[PDB]
């Protein structure tokens, strides 16, 4: 919910710096990812409604124990709000931030063998919307810069024409590029249209609307932080600053 | 063709008063909506015309 | 300190002419240390003496 609310590149990377890896990993068993299932949608149909479960749903799924599953759990958390079930990763890796895993070699995780095409296909890039594809491409660029695979990232964009048009423009080592970026990455937000307490047909759409309706409740909740009215009560370390720089950028 | 949005809406209300002087309820109701809309400023005046 | 509530127009269309460059006072302090220190100590002492 909090990760889906971020609407700018600066906010997204700032959230990932303060968020540990354990938030990406889920400890609920879930179900196997790719299955043709029948779900109940009584608002629309009397018969059961066919659908296919996927990894970018908002509900936890079972994940492979390899490094591929860990990266695929991080991206699903960013684009869908929930991760997958990969237990016994370890204290050392789980305490690191999401940005450290994606960008830093000191974590101890080796990810240079990853194939962006296979990861995108397993994440069902075809079913993703524009904001979801932009968020995943941000994760790919950070991984490419960590492994020195910038050339491979560019070629993968050349093969996929729709991905090249929406590819965010920022150098993963320079903070000046992040501040200038004006891409809108928000998935949930205050809706200008009429939003009703109604169900959706597919699993992805229904789960997304739950976060959208939950965010509205979160926005008016006491947990939400109102910068306009309570800026002085925020701690100085985590207070918003114009000259905000990620470490090493 | 000329003039600001605020002037366009305010002068229209005065013409409504002159045209509908026999029925004063129209201008009073029209000005009730403008009072709430106009608090935002020029953006609120645009909403009133919309 | 109680936060100030700005009007909705000012949040959307508000602008301020401010010069935000900060000039150092070191050239005055470093050159004249005895004079600068004595002036500020005297001003501070007068305030604290009335607590």
């Amino acid at each position: 919910m909090d990760v889906l609310s971020k609407g700018s590149l600066k906010e997204l990377l700032a959230h990932l710096e303060k968020t540990p890896l354990e938030e990406a990993i889920s400890y609920r068993i879930g179900t196997v990812p790719y299955q043709n299932v029948l779900i109940s949608r009584n608002e629309y149909y009397n018969q059961l409604y066919p659908d296919t479960t996927s990894l970018i749903d908002g509900v936890s799924r079972e994940g492979q124990r390899n490094v591929n599953g860990l990266i695929m759990s991080i991206i699903s958390y960013v684009v869908s709000g929930s991760g997958h079930y990969i237990p016994n990763i370890g204290f050392m890796l789980l305490r690191r931030s999401i940005l450290d895993i994606l960008t830093k070699h000191d974590t101890g995780l080796v990810t240079n063998n990853l194939n962006y095409g296979i990861i995108a296909r397993n994440l069902t890039v075809s079913k993703m919307n524009c904001e979801q594809r932009k968020r995943m491409l941000i994760c790919f660029k950070l991984l490419a810069y960590k492994d020195g695979n910038q050339n491979d990232y560019e070629i993968y964009l050349n093969q996929n024409i729709p991905l090249k048009q929406i590819a965010p423009n920022f150098i993963p080592g320079d903070m000046r590029t992040v501040i200038h970026n004006q891409d809108q990455l928000a998935i949930v937000g205050i809706p200008a249209y009429r939003l009703t307490q109604s169900t959706e047909l597919s699993i992805r759409d229904d789960n997304a609307k739950s976060y959208k309706l939950g965010y509205v409740d979160w926005y008016n909740s006491n947990s939400f932080l109102r910068e306009r009215s309570e800026f002085n009560l925020i701690r100085l370390k985590d207070r918003d600053t114009k000259y905000g720089k990620l470490n090493g950028w | 063709t000329s003039g600001s949005i605020i002037n366009h809406a305010n002068n229209l209300n005065k013409v409504i008063n002159h045209v509908f002087a026999d029925k004063p309820l129209i201008s009073e109701t029209m000005l009730k909506i403008l009072t709430i809309d106009g608090t935002t400023g020029k953006d609120g005046y645009r909403n009133w015309l919309d | 300190y109680r936060p100030r509530r700005f009007k909705e127009i000012e949040h959307t269309h508000g602008y301020v002419y401010r010069e935000l460059n900060q000039g150092s006072l070191l050239p005055l302090v470093d050159a004249n240390l005895k004079e600068s220190s004595s002036y500020y100590f005297k001003k501070l002492m007068s305030s604290i003496s009335n607590v």
